This record gives structure tokens, C-alpha cells and sequence, in this order.
RNA sequence: UAGGGAAUAGUUUAAAAAACAUCUGACUCAUAUUCAGAAGAUGGAGGUUCAAUUCCUCCUUCCCUAACCA
RNA sequence: AGCUACCUAAGAACAGCUAAAAGAGCACACCCGUCUAUGUAGCAAAAUAGUGGGAAGAUUUAUAGGUAGAGGCGACAAACCUACCGAGCCUGGUGAUAGCUGGUUGUCCAAGAUAGAAUCUUAGUUCAACUUUAAAUUUGCCCACAGAACCCUCUAAAUCCCCU
RNA sequence: CUGUUUACCAAAAACAUCACCUCUAGCAUCACCAGUAUUAGAGGCACCGCCUGCCCAGUGACACAUGUUUAACGGCCGCGGU
RNA sequence: AAUUUAUUAAUGCAAACAGUACCUAACAAACCCACAGGUCCUAAACUACCAAACCUGCAUUAAAAAUUUCGGUUGGGGCGACCUCGGAGCAGAACCCAACCUCCGAGCAGUACAUGCUAAGACUUCACCAGUCAAAGCGAACUACUAUACUCAAUUGAUCCAAU
RNA sequence: UAGGGAAUAGUUUAAAAAACAGCAGAUGGAGGUAUUCCUCCUUCCCUAACCA
């Protein structure tokens, strides 16, 4: 319980899409970027670390 | 007479509870009985007597079940008759 | 935003004032608010104060400006010194500010003699000169101005029209 | 005055009959309770001259306090009804132009009764030559007594005054009370001097 | 028989430090006190970790508690 | 509150001896109930015989009244409050509820014994399994070869699959 | 000490008790009381005699600026050597 | 112990209820003025207090109480220990298999960011719930990557409800 | 967890200075137009949550 190292965070599209997915972090890194697949528009986009969900 | 939930919460215990008006001893003047009677009012009595335009009025105009009052009841056979006769 | 601070400016807004003599010819003043307000008038009325008052035909005119100098955010703007010269220097000028920080500050404009044309040119330029320090649209900077001579009253002036 | 509503629905009677209530349904919650509640004011029309309210006429908003325990009992003021508001309507009419004298406003009157018990000192500088006008003596009123007189209504005892001494003045309010207030010229001392010299000093 | 806790310099404590004891010197006629120096330790065994008094495990010594109802 | 606990009003009783002062001693009436035997459906739902404690006092006692069960009263024994008070009695809610025990009424025939899972659950339930009845249409059981693992010490008795 | 108790298995070392002590209260027309701090009530302990030691950190109570208070609840030490 | 303060008491606010008061630290440096004082170098702006109790409403803190509960396994109960998940032996060869039996572990971590979508056929911890593996297809990747349901044994929590 | 606020030398303050602690010494970190403007992150506080 006490222990902590990995959080839980919303990555949202920055296709303007409203996709959101989620993935696990480092805590003591830095903000997520990255390119996943948004089914919206069908293809590949970059996506942006917006909150943290939890803590793993 | 009624119950309550405590903190307003359903899944809380459910209490007794009384709501008791307020009460106060003024002093009114009956113009068609030319008399001073010494009345324990509420404010919402106040409220009504302004709103009819003194207590002859309100007596008059308050039917029997608005009234709630025996001495109101009586208060109006007292302006009726002296307004009949 | 203080409570006493930000108080004030509530109370200070809220202090009434009405246009126009009231209809009676005679009245205490404590049973009507304050009245007199176009800056043309209020000049000529402060000559003819001056008149009435004998005194010196040439005198400072000590605009005190309650100026909105707070409330920007609540985290409130600081004092400065803005200095301008007016259209007309009397025989830059600086805006000094409050040792209270009452948002009053006391700024002479012109001599008595200035002529009220003159005046009300040099008020409006410190009018745009106070609100320099804080020219944002998104806190009112300027409540109350009352326009004073060295031995009269502060009338209290229409300064809403001059504001913007 | 208590408002109550229930925790429970109350299931639908219909058309002519009677709400079937269980237990459950006197479990309530307090909506709100109207003492608490901000106060209105009263609209009476009034029939004397009171102090501060007003003068006979005056539709005036008191507190439900002052109108319900001194104005309404002590006949100083009447019900803004219907007809109390036609009957005082006719009459403001013959006032107007009728048989009917005119009378102050709420504000004629109050300065009438300071006007009456109040001395003016009106200040004259030693240095400069003056003669006290009408115009003068009206800025006296406004700065030591604090009445707005108006130049015209002003009535001096017409010998000019030059010299420091004890005269009277005519003050005429609204047009209707003439009052002769004593006056006192004295030499010319500004505020500061003056209220350190003796207000500070006793 | 069951259960919890503890083990640090010769001694007693601390979170690898102090105190004395021990040794060295100075002061004293000499001793003590005092002053200036010096050394010395993480019960045992095994393992993790780059690094373990400080993370775990078994054993020894000792302490404390329980060992009942008919 | 006609028993009993405590109280209120107004009553009553207390020989003899010692000391003569007595919540003093001896000792009747009277109150209590220490010890033993008897009795144990008894004379008695607490008694009898003897023996004992007290007996002018915080004594005993007749009469009327008061305090009532979420209570009273108590020199606290959890005493006593109409023979049974860890909180009276009666009536009602009430056919209280009981996974617990007991009981369950004519004749005759037939099929019929049981892997387990979860559960404040292991004195019980629900789902599976087994068991019963009716119906549908098609395989069920017994089994030939061939076939189902290395790592590892018992190279086990066997099983699984399976046409005929 | 006399006294009191489990009517119906306990009469006692249990309770009460004179005495001692702590706590609360400055007051009248139904108890207390037709009373007024040498009083009244809430408790502890148990005549008398010699005494009643240390502790207010914790809990409680009181008091507020710290704090006060055990005849309040309660507590009142080790290891090694000579 | 959980839940609660209806009730009682205290305090706060509201509600209700009358009015008493509204504010003073110059100074001439120059000049004027017989004084007393004035001109210039500011003589502005600006109201405070405030009704004791009783009663009612809403809060807060106490007191005194109320309602309800006090898990299971267990070579009787208690004490101790244990309660879910995975691997191995017992259980030698399809599956299954217990003891407060014998041993060792888990309540993560790391790399991806198509751990995207969809869909035949199957497995299944002896029920259910849950859990597991997947062709083809779409879209990607791709013509170097034991590339296609990531490495990994367990590495985990239903419904209601809450947040969004 | 949510916002609010805060961070100066080892420590506590000031507008780059003093005081203590031991002549050294600082503007939590990063980025941008500089303790003094803004932004993200760390640490801490405050306040309210921490239900099912
Ligand atoms: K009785
Ligand atoms: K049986
Ligand atoms: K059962
Ligand atoms: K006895
Ligand atoms: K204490
Ligand atoms: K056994
Ligand atoms: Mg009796
Ligand atoms: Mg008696
Ligand atoms: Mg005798
Ligand atoms: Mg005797
Ligand atoms: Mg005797
Ligand atoms: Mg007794
Ligand atoms: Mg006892
Ligand atoms: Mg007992
Ligand atoms: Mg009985
Ligand atoms: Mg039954
Ligand atoms: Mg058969
Ligand atoms: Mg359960
Ligand atoms: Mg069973
Ligand atoms: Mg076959
Ligand atoms: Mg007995
Ligand atoms: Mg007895
Ligand atoms: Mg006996
Ligand atoms: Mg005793
Ligand atoms: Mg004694
Ligand atoms: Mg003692
Ligand atoms: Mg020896
Ligand atoms: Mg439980
Ligand atoms: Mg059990
Ligand atoms: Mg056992
Ligand atoms: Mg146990
Ligand atoms: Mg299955
Ligand atoms: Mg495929």
C-alpha cells in the first residue's frame, strides 16, 4: 500500500477528436507525448498527457 | 408533529420533531366593535391583517377554516351583527 | 482582496448622490445628497466661493481622486508615481499617492485664475494619467473625484463621462 | 412561519378522494422557515406630520416595526389602500389650486425647527473691506449651520454691515414660514485655528 | 508447550556519536580532580542490494506474557 | 404499596433485678432467626422442638394516607414493589418468531443412496450431482489395433481414447 | 462499638455509624425550607490514639496569561562493578 | 463498540423589542491687520454606537440517554494459528481428489502505445459468477525484427453507489 | 485526492541586507517575456474530502 511508483493517466488526442485512452507513467517523469492510433479519424495522431487518473 | 432524518440523511436515525410557531402579545383595535383586545399573534397574522387593511377586515374577509380560531369565529358574529342590526 | 479594504470600495460606491437642486429652496443639507457635479460648473462655482470667501484670487486647486487604485485581481495593484505635464502647467508634474493606501490621492491641477476650459483639459489628461498605472478594463479604477480649492469644500464631480 | 415538504411521494388519490398516508409520510425536511427571511417594508399613507417619515399625504415605506407599533396604533398613519389613496388623492388636488393651504414637504419642516433654535456665526475676515449681502450670508448658512439657503429667500436687516456686531436674518422656507435667526459676526477664523484654539484646548 | 521483544567499544546509552573505564602525556612533593592526546564496537550463520547496525531468514542467550472452563 | 421497601398524620406497648448516667448489663411480654435435629405432597408453597440475638431504642407495633414499572423504594443484598422481579401484573399487538426438539390420521404396487461449489456458512440454504415423471429421436454400455513427456528415485496396480 | 442485609440455602470480615476530609451553593412563598455558609446538598473514608510520605507527565475536573488540583482517576525504576 | 441528540442545559446567530449620540492637535517663511486675528503653501472626504429577559427557528458543545451488534474454521470451546491467489509432493501413467498435511511463492515490475476493431470454432478449477485460447476479416505493420491476442505463474475484488 | 497559499545562505527574517548556526555562504527546480510578470513539476502547509 504504502509503496508507490507508476500513476495511471488520461491521454487525450490532440486531433480535437474527444478520444481519450489510458496508460501507466513513471511518476518521476515527464508528461507523456505520444502517437496512437485515434479511431476517429482513422489514423495515427499524437496524443497528450491532460490528468492523473490514479496512482499504480 | 412530524419526524426528520438526521443531517438530512434517509439512511440515518429518524427523530421526532415538533415545529412550533412563534408567538406574540400585541394589542388590536376594532373599529365596528370600538374595542382593544389584547391578541397572541403570529407574524404571519401581522402579514394578513396588513394585507386586508386592518383587523375588521381580515375578521371579516378570512373564511372559518383560514381563521383557525374560535375567538376569531366570535370576533365575526360580533362585527356581523352589529353590521346587521 | 482584505475585508476592510475591499469594504471601503463597496461603501464608497454606495454613497449617494442625486442630480439637480432638490424642489425646496431652503434645505439642510444632511436631508438631501450630494449635488453639484458638471466640472465646468463645479470651476465656476469654486470662483465664486472665492468671491464670497474673500481670498486670494489665484489658488490651488488640490483634485483629490479616489481612484480604484486595488482590485485588479484580488491580488491588488501596487502605488507608483506617473508623472505627466498637464496641457497647461501651472505657474511632468507628479501623481503622488496615499501614506494610508486609501486609494485618495491628493494632486493639484490648476490655479484659480486658469481659465475652466483650461482646467477641464488639465483634468482630463491626469484622468488617463492615474489610470496608467492599471489600465485594464477588467477592474473599474476610478469610484469618487472630488474637485477641491485650498479654502473650499471637494465638490463631488460627473466623472464618468471623462473616465474612458 | 415553518415550511415543511415530505421525504416520501405521496402516491395520487384521483379525482374526489382523500391522499392514503403511511407512516413514512411524516418524515419531513425543513424547506425554509420565513422569520429568517429578508425584510419587506410597510406602504402607509400618513395622516399627521411625523418627525422623520413624512408629512400628511406622503406615501412613505416605513419598517413593519415603527408603522405596526407607533404609526398605525397612534393614528399618525393609515393603510396605503384602494380608497385611502383616492380620498388623500382628492385632496392633494384642492391643496394644489383650492380653498386648501399649502404645506412644507419632509424636509420644509425640519429645517424650519433648526432654523428656529440655531445661531449663525458668520466669520468676517479683519484684513479685507467687507459688506455681507444676501449672497454671503447664504455660503455662512451652508458652511457653520449646514443649511442650503437659497440667496433670494434671504432677508438682511437691509443697514450695511461693516462692522462686527449682533444683527437678524429673515429666512423664509418653501415660501409659507418666515424664521428670524440670531446673528453673529465675528472675526474670520479658519477651521484649523478655531478647533484647535478651543475645541482641543477644553 | 504456546506467543512478543531485545542483543552496539571492557561498562552504560545514542542514530557508527558521546560518556566514563583503559592506555599516553602535562600539571602535584606524590595521589585524586582537572587539562591535552590515544586507541578501541554493530551475539551467531545465510541471503538481497553497488552499498545493510538501518530489508528478510534460522539458531544461541536472556527477558516478559499466557498456560483456562466443567 | 391491605405483602414488602421508604415516608407522612395522629396512636399504642415495653415486668422484675443491677446501675441509677446509658443506641448500659441480666431477664419476661414482645421483635428477630444463630446452631442442631425433625419435617421435605409437611401442621407449614419456609413449619415444629430445643438452643440462641435484641428487648427505653437507629426499638416494636395497630390505623389511615403517599411514592408505580423507560418507574418506585433501598443503612447496595442487584434487596424489596401481593407466594415465581437482572426487573411487577393483566389485556392487547399475537396464530410474535424459532435454520431448534416433538408430532403429522385409509389400502395396494412401483422407481429410488447420493462428485462438488458458494455462503456471518458448515444443526441451514441455493446451484451442481444423484433421484422421479412425461415427451422427443439416437445411440449408450462393454471395447482391437494405433495413440497420450520430458524433467525425475519407487522403470506400480491401472486409466484415457476405442472399431468389432 | 449499638444497629443493618440476601422474606424462602449466605447475618458475615459485607452495609450503616459517631469522627475526619473533599466537592457544590450568596438564596425565600409546595421538596431543600417557612431554612441562609457554625447552613444546605453531593461524596469518600470509618470512633478514638500515632500517622496519612513522593508524583499534576497522562486522564478528569477547574481555570484561563502562563496554569491549579491526588483525603480526584491513578502512579510511585533499571543495568554493571566494589 | 456503531448510530443519534429528538430531549435537557449552556452558548452563538436569526427572530422580536427601544432609542442615545453624530468629533478637535494650529503656529505668519513672506505680507496684512490698532486688537483678536487674517492672505499665501489644501479649510477635503467620512457616522458611530445600539434594546436586558421570555418565547420561536437554525447551529455548536455538553450532560443524560436511546437503538443495535459482538464473524467463521477448530480432533469440545477458549488461547494460539488460520481465512484470497499461484507452483511442487501426497495424487508415479487422461481429468478430479482431503487433513490445524509436507515445502516454496503472489497482493508486482518491465517493455509497447494498433496491449486497434471485428468474428468462426473451442477450453473452463467440478454449479453460477468469473476466467482462458483463437482461424478468417477490417485497419495497420511489413519484403533485417523465432514480426500478428506483448514479457510474465499468482501479481487480485461482484452489485449498488459516488466522481466525471 | 481537491483547490488556496508558500518556498531566499544550514536556520529565521529584510528589499540581494542583517541575525544565528558552521570566511564560506542564497533567490526549490525547469521554461519563457526578473527574488520582484507568467507557466509546468517537486516538497510542505491550509481547507475540505477519504463515499461505495
Ligand atoms: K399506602
Ligand atoms: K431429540
Ligand atoms: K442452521
Ligand atoms: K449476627
Ligand atoms: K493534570
Ligand atoms: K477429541
Ligand atoms: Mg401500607
Ligand atoms: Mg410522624
Ligand atoms: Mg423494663
Ligand atoms: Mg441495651
Ligand atoms: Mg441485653
Ligand atoms: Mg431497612
Ligand atoms: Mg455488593
Ligand atoms: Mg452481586
Ligand atoms: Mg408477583
Ligand atoms: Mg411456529
Ligand atoms: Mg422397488
Ligand atoms: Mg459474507
Ligand atoms: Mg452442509
Ligand atoms: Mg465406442
Ligand atoms: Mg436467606
Ligand atoms: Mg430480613
Ligand atoms: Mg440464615
Ligand atoms: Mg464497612
Ligand atoms: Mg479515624
Ligand atoms: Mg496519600
Ligand atoms: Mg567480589
Ligand atoms: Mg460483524
Ligand atoms: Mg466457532
Ligand atoms: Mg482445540
Ligand atoms: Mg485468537
Ligand atoms: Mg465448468
Ligand atoms: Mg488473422
Amino acid at each position: 500500500k504504502s509503496k508507490s511508483k507508476n500513476i495511471l493517466v488520461r491521454m487525450v488526442s490532440e486531433a480535437g477528436t474527444g478520444f481519450c485512452f489510458n496508460t501507466k507513467r513513471n511518476r518521476l517523469r515527464e508528461k507523456l507525448t505520444l502517437l496512437h492510433y485515434d479511431p476517429v479519424v482513422k489514423q495515427r495522431v499524437l496524443f497528450v498527457e491532460k490528468k492523473k487518473i490514479r496512482s499504480l | 408533529l412530524g419526524q426528520i432524518y438526521a443531517n438530512n440523511d434517509k439512511l440515518s436515525k429518524r427523530l421526532k420533531k415538533v415545529w412550533k410557531p412563534q408567538l406574540f402579545e400585541r394589542e388590536f383595535y376594532s373599529e365596528i366593535l370600538d374595542k382593544k383586545f389584547t391578541v397572541t399573534v403570529t407574524m404571519r397574522t401581522l402579514d394578513l391583517i396588513d394585507e386586508a387593511y386592518g383587523l375588521d377586515f381580515y375578521i371579516l374577509k378570512t373564511p372559518k377554516e383560514d381563521l383557525c380560531s374560535k375567538f376569531g369565529m366570535d370576533l365575526k358574529r360580533g362585527m356581523l351583527l352589529r353590521l346587521a342590526r | 482582496t482584505p475585508d476592510e479594504k475591499k469594504d471601503e470600495i463597496e461603501k464608497i460606491k454606495a454613497y449617494p448622490y442625486m442630480e439637480g437642486e432638490p424642489e425646496d429652496d431652503v434645505y439642510l443639507k444632511r436631508l438631501y445628497p450630494r449635488q453639484i457635479y458638471e466640472v465646468e460648473k463645479a470651476v465656476h462655482l469654486l470662483k465664486k466661493f472665492q468671491i464670497l470667501d474673500f481670498t486670494s484670487p489665484k489658488q490651488s486647486v488640490y483634485l483629490d481622486l479616489t481612484l480604484d487604485m486595488a482590485l485588479g485581481k484580488k491580488k491588488n495593484v501596487e502605488p507608483f508615481t506617473s508623472v505627466l505635464s498637464l496641457p497647461y502647467p501651472f505657474a511632468g508634474h507628479e501623481i503622488k499617492v496615499d501614506e494610508e493606501r486609501e486609494n485618495f490621492l491628493q494632486t493639484k491641477i490648476a490655479t484659480l485664475d486658469m481659465s475652466s476650459d483650461q482646467i477641464a483639459a488639465n483634468l482630463q489628461a491626469v484622468i488617463n494619467e492615474v489610470c496608467r498605472h492599471r489600465p485594464l478594463n477588467l477592474g473599474p479604477f476610478v469610484v469618487r473625484a472630488f474637485l477641491r480649492s485650498s479654502t473650499s469644500e471637494g465638490l463631488l464631480l460627473k466623472i464618468d463621462p471623462l473616465l474612458p | 412561519t415553518v415550511i415543511v415538504e415530505r421525504w416520501w411521494k405521496v402516491p395520487l388519490a384521483g379525482e374526489g378522494r382523500k391522499p392514503r398516508l403511511h407512516r413514512r409520510h411524516r418524515v419531513y425536511k425543513l424547506v425554509e422557515d420565513t422569520k429568517h427571511r429578508p425584510k419587506e417594508n410597510l406602504e402607509l399613507i400618513l395622516t399627521q406630520s411625523v418627525e422623520n417619515v413624512g408629512v400628511r399625504g406622503d406615501l412613505v415605506s416605513v419598517k413593519k416595526s415603527l408603522g405596526r407599533n407607533r404609526l398605525l396604533p397612534q393614528g399618525l398613519a393609515v393603510y396605503a389602500s384602494p380608497e385611502n389613496k383616492k380620498l388623500f388623492e382628492e385632496e392633494k388636488l384642492l391643496r394644489q389650486e383650492g380653498k386648501l393651504e399649502k404645506i412644507q414637504t419632509k424636509a420644509g419642516e425640519a429645517t424650519v425647527k433648526f432654523l428656529k433654535s440655531c445661531r449663525l456665526e458668520v466669520g468676517m475676515k479683519n484684513n479685507v473691506k467687507w459688506e455681507l449681502n444676501p449672497e454671503i450670508v447664504a455660503r455662512h448658512f451652508f458652511k457653520n449651520l449646514g443649511v442650503v439657503v437659497a440667496p433670494h429667500t434671504l432677508k438682511l436687516p437691509e443697514e450695511p454691515i461693516t462692522r462686527w456686531g449682533e444683527y437678524w436674518c429673515e429666512v423664509t422656507v418653501n415660501g409659507l414660514d418666515t424664521v428670524r435667526v440670531p446673528m453673529s459676526v465675528v472675526n474670520f477664523e479658519k477651521p484649523k485655528t478655531k478647533r484647535y484654539k478651543y475645541w482641543l484646548a477644553q
